[PDB]
RNA sequence: AUAGUCUCGUCAACGCUCGAGAGGCAGAGUCUCAAGGAGCCUCCGGGGGCUGUUGCCAUGAUAUAUAUGGAUGAGACAGAAGUGGCCCCGUUGACGAGACUUAGAUUAAGUAGGCCUACCGCAGUAUAUUCCUAAACACUAUGAAAUGACCCUAGUUGGUCCAUGAUCAUUUGGGUAAAACCAUACUGCAGACAUCU
């Protein structure tokens, strides 16, 4: 089928930057992907938010084809106020498949050490390389 | 000093010697207007006033044995009730 | 929800049950978003949609 | 067609027309097509200033170049400042603050005390200094010093060179902004320190740094060229009528026979009125113009669109300030068909 | 801390007590309105205590 | 002086703190020349300028 | 007197989704729910499919529960708490209360006095003058430049300025310190509904 990383493109929104390369997306879907094995994820625009405000550090990843977009339209700049990086992506079903949710999810925010248990700190010990590197190109954009 | 004085500031950082502090407090200080703590005792007084409406910041001129880095983030600093004026006067009348 | 939308040549709402037209264009929903008056992020809002123009009246 | 048109006559078929009849009256000129003296009179420059002296010696330097009577501006006295300087010469000066509500636009050099941590941080303190603003004339400034709020509509951050410690950005500011002050909070925002280095005015007014800006070796140059050789050409090119100042206003169209009687200080009247804008509100601020397409008055309008087009008779506007001088038109007053019935 | 901890264990008690005090209320209406139901008529305040 | 400049498609004016633009244009200084009122050498800029064609006049 | 308008609080009539709660919405605290797991089959320890229109949670709403939905959420504590956080029908008539009016809509160059003055419109002038002197800013005259000059607890190679004149010394001499508007006084020009064919 086609990728919804084309397949999105027309109903990204105008304030959706910075956009995500194809390489890129897949590096933040396949990051998702091992923290939410990890169980270090926070999902939807409930818990980012309130993650946000307690004061966690990490990654967030923001869906493009939001409608409406009042949804998600103060979520980059709480990030810039809490001096977390954020990344935006065309796909909110390609989100939710990485978020480990059957229904797509609007944003998605990595937070490292977010799971009391061993197992999960494990799952972040392996997971943290990936991490660190998607966090350093986000950075560089 | 006053009897009653008015938390005004929260610290930010230093700058240059002086403090920077955002304002806690919804009017605008008096030029030169001196800044205490919660001990009455003075630190400074009112250097700059600056930034949005939304967002006043205003830096302090540190006194004799006041050191700007001595403070840490989230100190207060107090300023007397009749050193505040409305912000309305700074508006432009109807 | 399932009540989905499009813009006509004229402006006005064309009212679609489906995700994507057989033109190909993806379809918005017609709800508006959820909203409480306690609201704390005018700000963040006024300052993105200022970032790109997005302000009504700008 | 009326694109091309000069000044005040640009795109005057969208000017809604009352009469469309008229017969002229062989009197005045166009603005571009004055008699030197009286285009030198009425003239204004757009000057590349530079940045030793102050703006009131360079105003003194174009008064003692010229000959003139005398010259103006109503430009902040910030030293150092290069760009735009518009200079008012004679009549002109009347004119001197007729574009206080556009603005200016600067390019401003910050040296920032330190190297900043984060770069990007810069930025946002520039977006946080956009908006309404609290600020202190500084001690150079001849404004007395209280505080006063100013509006920055838009800013840019053109580069950074966080190594030379160098940031050029752009603004757009309400006309009474300092960008001292404003260097000097964006240094306290950061925290390392700053102040402004250079400072460019790229925009006064309704005039730009693309609108014809000459430097004070143009203005002695053709002072030269006409003293020794009696060629207006380089003194027309460098000197612009003040119809300049007067775009952006709402134009109302008068017929000639009305002309000298509004210079007399009579209110204009629906006869006289030709063609005007669409959206005329009472109590704007309006020019009146001639067919020719040089300037009457600016003047306060005392009517609204739908009265400028369906009643027949009544005050149009009032003059706030005459810039033409009397009789350069006839006096025609007293010869209309509802006078002269009247009077017999 | 100990004045905290003091609050924290006065509030649950508290709160426990309100918990108790509106079950017993809802149950003691509930069976009430079935006493009235069946009675047919207003309840002497005597048989409620 | 540290302002530079170089002209775009446009011919608007863009502002650089660099000599040398990624491109490889020259950038040129924005603030104009020092002016003196006691200058005395306008016959020989009129001259040179109408030698080829610089004069604004011209 | 009469009549109208605006702001209000009661009754009557007629309609409606039939209207005050054990209610709803917003917000705060705690807890639960998101196929994040398990098995199988392939491909190169990881990736892709199958179980899986499965499972987990909510929902009886004029209702198919073999259903409809699930973070752009739902449920419990909570029939609670709180409301000095908000919300809970419409039209007509009558009565009572407080007000504003009781209005026929003028003026093709003004107002007030005794033909003339004063105010009004516009345009100008003045808002200290001369001499000496202090200061600021910029220029200019003379001499000094590539081993150029200045600043910093000072350099694994610091930074800034610099023939587009830096930084020093003598004083060589002149320049700038405005303009616009308000207020007061004075002077002058007009009282103009704008034909021209």
């Amino acid at each position: 089928t086609v990728d919804n990383y084309e397949a999105r493109m027309p109903a990204v929104l105008p304030f959706a930057k910075p956009l995500a390369s194809k390489k890129l997306n897949k590096k933040v879907l396949k990051t998702v992907k091992k923290a939410s094995k990890a169980k270090n994820v926070k999902r939807g625009v409930k818990e980012v938010v309130k993650a946000l405000r307690k004061g966690e550090k990490g990654l967030v990843v923001i869906a493009g084809d939001i409608s409406p977009a009042d949804v998600i339209s103060h979520i980059p700049v709480l990030c810039e106020d809490h001096s977390v990086p954020y990344i935006f992506i065309p796909s909110k079903q390609d989100l939710g498949a990485a978020g480990a949710t059957k229904r797509p999810t609007s944003v998605v925010f990595i937070v490292p050490g977010s799971n009391k248990k061993k197992d999960g700190k494990n799952k972040e010990e392996e997971y943290k390389e990936s991490f660190n590197e998607v966090v350093k190109e986000v950075q560089a954009l | 000093p006053p009897d009653t004085v008015l938390e005004m500031g929260a610290f930010l950082h230093p700058c240059e010697g002086d403090i920077v502090c955002r304002s806690i407090n919804t009017k605008i200080p008096y030029f030169n207007a001196p800044i205490y703590l919660e001990n009455k005792t003075q630190v400074g007084k009112v250097d700059e006033i600056l930034g949005p409406l939304n967002e006043v910041f205003f830096t302090i001129k540190c006194g004799d044995g006041v050191q700007a880095t001595s403070f840490k983030e989230g100190d207060k600093f107090y300023i007397a009730a009749d050193k505040l004026l409305p912000i309305e006067r700074f508006l432009p009348k109807p | 929800m399932h009540l989905m939308y499009t813009l006509g040549p004229d402006g006005k709402r064309i009212y679609t049950l489906k995700k994507v037209t057989e033109s190909g264009e993806i379809t918005k929903s017609a709800h508006p978003a959820r909203f409480s008056p306690d609201d704390k992020y005018s700000r963040q809002r006024v300052t993105l949609k200022k970032r790109f123009g997005l302000v009504p009246g700008q | 067609d009326t694109s091309e048109w000069p000044l005040l006559l640009k795109n005057f078929d969208k000017l809604l027309v009352r009469s469309g009849h008229y017969t002229p009256i062989p009197a005045g000129s166009s603005p571009l097509k004055r008699d030197l003296k009286s285009y030198i009179s009425s003239g204004v420059i757009n000057l590349d200033k530079p940045s030793n002296p102050s703006s009131h010696e360079v105003v003194a330097w174009i008064k003692r170049i010229l000959r003139c009577e005398k010259t103006g501006h109503s430009g902040t006295l910030d030293p150092k400042v290069t760009g735009c300087l518009i200079v008012c010469i004679d009549r002109a000066t009347r004119l001197v603050k007729s574009q206080q509500g556009a603005g200016k636009e600067y390019v401003c050099i910050v040296r920032l005390h330190d190297a900043l941590k984060d770069e990007k941080d810069l930025g946002r303190s520039l977006e946080n200094l956009t908006g309404a603003l609290f600020q202190r004339p500084p001690l150079i400034s001849a404004v007395k010093r209280q505080l006063r709020v100013r509006t920055i509509y838009e800013s840019n951050l053109i580069e950074f060179d966080n190594k030379r410690n160098l940031g050029v950005f752009w603004a757009s500011c309400e006309a009474g902004t300092y960008m001292r002050t404003l260097c000097v909070h964006l240094g306290m925002l950061l925290g390392v320190g700053g102040h402004m280095q250079e400072l460019r005015r790229v925009r006064s007014g309704a005039l730009s740094e693309n609108d014809n800006m000459v430097t004070l070796h143009d203005v002695m140059d053709a002072q030269w060229v006409y003293d020794n050789t009696r060629d207006e050409s380089y003194l027309r090119s460098i000197i612009q009528p003040l119809e300049t100042l007067l775009v952006g206003y709402k134009r109302i169209v008068v017929k000639d026979s009305a002309v000298n009687a509004v210079c007399y200080g009579a209110k204009l009247m629906i006869p006289g009125l030709l063609r005007y804008e669409e959206g005329i509100e009472l109590y704007d601020e309006i020019v009146l113009i001639t067919t020719k397409g040089e300037a009457i008055a600016v003047a306060i309008a005392q009517m609204s669109t739908v009265d400028l087009a369906s009643c027949d008779h009544g005050v149009v506007a009032s003059v706030k300030r005459c810039i033409m001088e009397r009789d350069l038109y006839p006096r025609r007053w007293g010869l209309g068909p509802v006078a002269q019935k009247k009077k017999q | 801390e100990k004045r905290k901890i003091k609050e924290q264990i006065k509030a649950e008690k508290e709160t426990a007590l309100q918990k108790k005090k509106t079950k017993k209320l809802n149950k003691l209406t509930d069976i009430l309105e079935q006493l009235t139901k069946e009675y047919g008529a207003e309840i002497n305040a005597d048989m409620v205590k």
